[PDB]
């Protein structure tokens, strides 16, 4: 309406909308090659000295059933610390989402987000009443530099 | 017979242990990985734990008061709430404010940059928000009235300028612990073993 | 190097960026500086204002720059045996002994 | 988490929350600016019975 009350248009010859653009989540694919998906690798150092040390009072030697419930103590807080890690990372993994509509964009703010400079698509966002669009528009003013 | 239904209600008594272990520890892990900092002016513009300002006097408070940018009116609405409570006058309040009191101190990017140069303790927040120029106004009819686009610009060129902003400011555990308490059960197991 | 004039680095008796005070609408400080019979020609840049910029022959800023958050930064770790000090009570420890 | 501010009433609203309806309460952020209190002000007007 800021451009049909100046000059004259015609009927549509086609009709649109407006939306986002994004890189496909496929790619960045986690697997062996890639390092440290798994933990830190000096946890894994720390529990071959703990299994040579286990050999060596193996080598040298009741006795024998408190060195297997101290070891059995030991791994099982390891492997547990472990599994709460990974549960950690799988937790914050999954409560993070790829974005949907507008009001998901508008949530997260990691993912910048813009238009053209002064289009008809900023216009529309800066003559805006809905919360989502206001809040996006104001994220869009917020950075317009 | 009945030595082996104690051993076996041992085994699942310690597993039951070990998974309320395993759950208060994911719930540590998982809140602590959840927390996230500051890293934006829209923090500052709705969070109100962590009190805020700046300078008195005008300069960022004028940009304060014809502000559009509907978040940055929100910060100088709060501001202007606390102009009698939590605001100084001088930098070097506000700055000391920073490090005694959760304090954050809205400056210019120059200044942000000495102190954190000056001191390790000190993070910069956010980009440019306002684009604010620093200048020396002229005389009428001065060469540098026009030399400022010319041959300051020049000097500017040529980095001088430059040269004077890089010439003054310039620029696991619980783990390990547990490994401790297993190398000590290994010298009691040895002790033992004598 | 540019002209050659002589010149007195003074400090200003106001000691202020001075803005109005919008109860009188005079200007002070180092825009009353250049009306107090000191020097018609600006002297102070007062960053970048806009009737600070309606000054006599307001020139282009030479620096550009922007506006921040200056803060802190937390910082901790937990050295030692934490295995023993989880949020759960040492009862519980007393429990397995 | 617990709760310990206003700030934390504004971003919960599983608490209900509000004050005297006449007097210096329901005035104070009404007319103000600040958006927890503004946010808080919007709740509170939408339970206003
Ligand atoms: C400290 C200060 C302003 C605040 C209060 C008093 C001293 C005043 O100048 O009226 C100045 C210092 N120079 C900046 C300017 O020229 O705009 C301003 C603050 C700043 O942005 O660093
Ligand atoms: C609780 C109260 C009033 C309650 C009910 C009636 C009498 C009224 O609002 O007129 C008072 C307490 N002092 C406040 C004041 O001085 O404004 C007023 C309202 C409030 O609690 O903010």
């Amino acid at each position: 309406y800021v451009r049909e009350k100046v000059i004259d248009f015609s009927k549509p010859f086609m009709t649109l909308g407006i939306s986002i653009l994004y890189r496909k989540p496929n790619g960045t694919n986690p697997g062996v090659f890639s390092f440290l998906n798994p933990l830190s690798p000096d946890i894994w150092m720390y529990v071959l000295l703990a299994y040579l040390g286990v050999s060596v009072v193996l080598f040298v030697i009741l006795s024998t059933r408190i060195v297997g419930g101290i070891w059995w103590f030991f791994t099982l807080i390891i492997i547990s610390s472990y599994t709460a890690n990974l549960a950690a990372f799988l937790t914050v993994e999954r409560m993070e989402s790829p974005i949907d509509s507008a009001d998901d964009l508008a949530k997260q703010t990691k993912i910048e987000y813009g238009a053209v400079e002064d289009g008809a698509t900023m216009t529309f966002f800066k003559k805006s009443k809905i919360s989502t669009y206001d809040k996006m528009w104001a994220f869009m003013s917020s950075r317009r530099q | 017979l009945s030595t082996r239904i104690v051993g076996g209600i041992w085994w699942f008594f310690t597993l039951i242990i070990i998974s309320s272990y395993t759950a208060n520890l994911a719930a540590f892990l998982t809140v602590e990985r959840m927390e996230s900092p500051i890293d934006s002016a829209d923090d500052l513009a709705k969070q109100t734990k962590i009190e805020y300002g700046a300078v008195e006097d005008g300069a960022t408070m004028t940009f304060f008061k014809k502000s559009k940018i509907s978040t940055y009116d929100k910060m100088w609405a709060f501001m202007s709430s606390r102009r009698q409570s939590v605001l100084v006058k001088s930098n070097e309040e506000g700055i000391q404010r920073v490090l005694t009191s959760d304090y954050a101190f809205l400056m210019e990017s120059t200044t942000i940059e000495f102190v954190t140069q000056r001191n390790c303790n000190l993070t910069q927040i956010g980009g440019l928000i306002d684009s604010k120029g620093y200048g020396v106004g002229t005389p009428m009819g001065s060469p540098y009235r026009d030399k400022i686009t010319i041959a300051i610009l020049q000097l500017q060129e040529e980095g001088k300028l430059h040269m004077m902003k890089e010439k003054w400011w310039r620029g696991v555990q619980n783990i390990g612990g547990i490994f401790i308490v297993l190398a000590a059960g290994l010298v009691l197991s040895v002790f033992v073993a004598v | 190097t540019i002209l050659g004039f002589t010149y007195e680095i003074r400090l200003v008796e106001d000691g202020k960026y001075g803005a109005q005070d919008d109860v009188n609408g005079q200007w002070n400080g180092m825009v009353r500086e250049l009306i107090d019979h000191k020097a018609d020609l600006a002297v102070a840049p007062l960053a970048i204002t806009y009737v600070r910029e309606k000054v006599i022959d307001f020139s282009k800023p030479f620096m550009t720059l922007g506006i921040s958050i200056l803060y802190r930064k937390p910082n901790g770790t937990n050295p030692g045996v934490f295995s023993f000090l989880n949020p759960l009570s040492p009862d519980i420890w007393m429990y397995v002994l």
